[PDB]
């Protein structure tokens, strides 16, 4: 398509131009991710990422684990999120949510040394500073369970949570995220890789996040 | 604060032509992407077409591809809608909305302006007083025989708000609308205060204040 | 293309109630569903974004949920000003397909109407016509009848209801009889007779031409 060359970075996701030829809308439709498939071996994994059963091709980190399909047990039970969220990193200790699918009950019964990843992960929430960090417990859990490790907001000299509004003179928020991977020993050895995966949720229609992201980052 | 301000649309001839205008104000026009929405008379909302200020891109559903152009003046900050081979369908409610960044949610939404598609011709409205009687006591003002819609009825420059009734216009057998707009009033008031009904239609360019006394 | 359609087309329920409109998606989108409340005559306003979140500065009662393509607008407690048309909206792709609208109505105690009659003014006269106005203010339910007269007149009639009052939940409606000079000038006695489930027997407001 020659009109998808206009439509490349728009910030506007056009599904005609949503294939890995035409960029994926130049990052329009993976959250800013030019390629998340950038190491993977086999094409067409992209295709096979979308769906439940287990493609031992596609399995490799480089190929973003074919969406977990190989590793699993899948998903935290929908009758037990509610709880999860509410109970994540409370200081308690609640084994019913201690599992890669419920963000390991925010590392309570792990109170073992941390095992951090290169870098820091970085999203821009489509929400005030305010309104998140109110819903911190839930946007942690919910995070924590679709990268299948822990996650918390990297912390200021202070030691407070790395949340600041995104573009002053309008609005948008910017959180500064840190994956643990102390329950971990696939999984994620930097942020980037967790940004890519993220962004290839984005492009096969698949991320099942309730915060509006505009774009998923990874620096050092 | 973040406004906008659409202008335009009134009458227009069957199979003619009519251009809109959204005026945008207290935001950078070219961070976010433009909409325009229509809503036919007693019908539901349809998105119409979206336009990018900051690389020309445009968006359009397939009903009005062809039939309608979408365009910008950055320096102006405005958004605009042409609209070719008009149809009697096409009477409706356009409104001008700001698109939120990836998802095209719309916070901000313009005023809404009326378009009709009417070989009938452009009349002023002529506003006639509905007197009190001789402790509530109700007055109005009958606001007969004009083309096309909408009518604005006000009571004192708007500072009369309380138990006004704007009754919705009814097509009358001449092909004229007409419309009366009600207030309940103390009874006490009625020979020491003053009740003006403030009518305006901007098809036919006319404004119109009457003084509403008992007879 | 992605159709969107919303389930009931019109409700009525009563202030307190727990009202659920549902809005499915012909295929899969999400978590991008938006909900619009769109009062008459007025612009509509955002309620909740994305699925789920709720925009700033509306009530807590107001709540969104669902993935995929079965979504839900909740509104916990009905309030008389939630009297409006409700919509939802497919997001991030083209087109952005609004639902076909959800009119929610509320149910209230019976209201009896209050009848006004108006001659048509000296000025009006001029022109040739005149328009005899008969008013029924503030009363529920929207359902009445309105007789002209002691010569029942028919066909020379044209009605007009006001949308559900934000705060009272009532109805106004307003009838008016056309004639011409001639035909005014020729009789005296102008009734308007009203039937309506708030009056025990009907109400008739009267008066007699010149006086
Ligand atoms: C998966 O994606 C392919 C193209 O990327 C598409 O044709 C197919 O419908 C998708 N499958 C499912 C189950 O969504
Ligand atoms: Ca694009
Ligand atoms: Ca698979
Ligand atoms: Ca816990």
């Amino acid at each position: 398509r020659a009109a998808c060359q206009a439509k490349r970075g728009d910030q506007r996701c056009d599904r005609e131009c949503n294939s890995p030829g035409c960029g994926w809308d130049g990052g329009d439709c993976s959250l800013s991710v030019g390629d998340p498939w950038r190491q993977c071996e086999a094409l067409q994994c992209w295709r096979l990422f979308n769906n439940s059963r287990c493609d031992p091709a596609c399995s490799s980190p480089a190929c973003l684990y074919d969406n977990f399909d190989c590793h699993a047990e899948r998903t935290c039970n929908p009758v037990y999120e509610k709880y999860c969220a509410d109970h994540f990193a409370d200081g308690r200790c609640d084994q019913g949510c201690n599992t890669e699918e419920c963000g390991w009950d925010g590392l309570d019964c792990a109170s073992v040394p941390a095992l951090l990843a290169r870098g820091v992960l970085v999203l821009t929430v489509l929400l005030p500073p305010e309104e998140l960090l109110r819903s911190s417990a839930d946007f942690l859990q919910r995070l924590s369970a679709i990268l299948r490790t822990s996650l918390r907001f990297r912390l200021d000299a202070h030691g407070q949570a790395m949340v600041f509004p995104y573009h002053r003179p309008e609005v948008g928020s910017v959180v500064m995220l840190e994956i643990d991977n102390r329950l971990c020993l696939h999984c994620f050895p930097d942020a980037q890789s967790a940004a890519d995966y993220l962004g290839a949720l984005s492009a096969v229609e698949r991320l099942d996040f309730p915060y509006p992201l505009r774009d998923v980052r990874g620096e050092p | 604060e973040v406004q906008l301000v659409e202008s335009g649309g009134g009458l227009v001839q069957p199979g003619g032509s009519l251009r809109l205008s959204c005026a945008a104000s207290g935001y950078a026009f070219t961070d976010y992407w433009m909409t325009w929405v229509r809503q036919a008379p007693g019908k539901g909302l349809e998105w119409v077409a979206e336009i990018s200020p900051n690389s020309g891109g445009t968006n359009f559903n397939e009903k009005f591809k062809g039939r309608f152009t979408i365009s910008v003046d950055n320096a102006k900050n405005s958004l605009y809608l042409q609209m070719n081979s008009l149809r009697a369908e096409d009477t409706a409610v356009y409104y001008c909305a700001r698109g939120e960044i990836r998802y095209n949610w719309f916070a901000y939404w313009g005023q809404g302006t009326l378009v009709t598609v009417s070989s009938a011709s452009t009349k002023g409205p002529s506003v006639f007083p509905l007197a009190p009687s001789s402790g509530t006591a109700a007055l109005g003002c009958l606001v007969k025989d004009y083309f096309p819609e909408p009518v604005t009825v006000s009571w004192n420059s708007g500072a009369l708000t309380s138990g006004v009734h704007t009754f919705p216009a009814v097509l009358q057998s001449s092909g004229l609308y007409s419309l009366s707009s009600v207030v309940t009033v103390p009874s006490s008031s009625l020979g020491t205060q003053t009740y003006i009904c403030n009518v305006n239609h901007k098809p036919s360019n006319t404004k119109v204040d009457k003084k509403v006394e008992p007879k | 293309d992605i159709q969107m359609t919303q389930s009931p087309s019109s409700l009525s329920a009563s202030v307190g109630d727990r009202v659920t409109i549902t809005c499915k998606a012909s295929q899969n989108v999400g978590n991008n569903i938006a909900w619009y409340q769109q009062k008459p005559g007025k612009a509509p306003k955002l309620l909740i974004y994305y699925a789920s979140n709720r925009y700033t500065g509306v009530p807590s009662r107001f709540s969104g949920s669902g993935y995929g393509t079965d979504f839900t607008l909740t509104i916990s407690s009905l309030q008389p000003e939630d009297f409006a048309t409700y919509y939802c909206q497919r997001l991030y792709n083209s087109p952005f397909t609004f639902g076909g609208g959800t009119k929610v109505e509320i149910k209230r105690t019976v209201a009896a109407p209050s009848v006004f009659i108006f001659p048509p003014s000296d000025e009006q006269l001029k022109s040739g016509t005149a328009s005899v106005v008969c008013l029924l203010n503030n009363f529920y339910p929207r359902e009445a009848k309105v007789q002209w007269k002691n010569a029942l007149q028919s066909g020379n009639s044209q009605e007009s209801v006001t949308e559900q009052d934000s705060k009272d939940s009532t109805y106004s409606l307003s009838s008016t009889l056309t004639l011409s000079k001639a035909d005014y000038e020729k009789h005296k006695v102008y009734a308007c007779e009203v039937t309506h489930q708030g009056l025990s027997s009907p109400v008739t407001k009267s008066f007699n031409r010149g006086e």
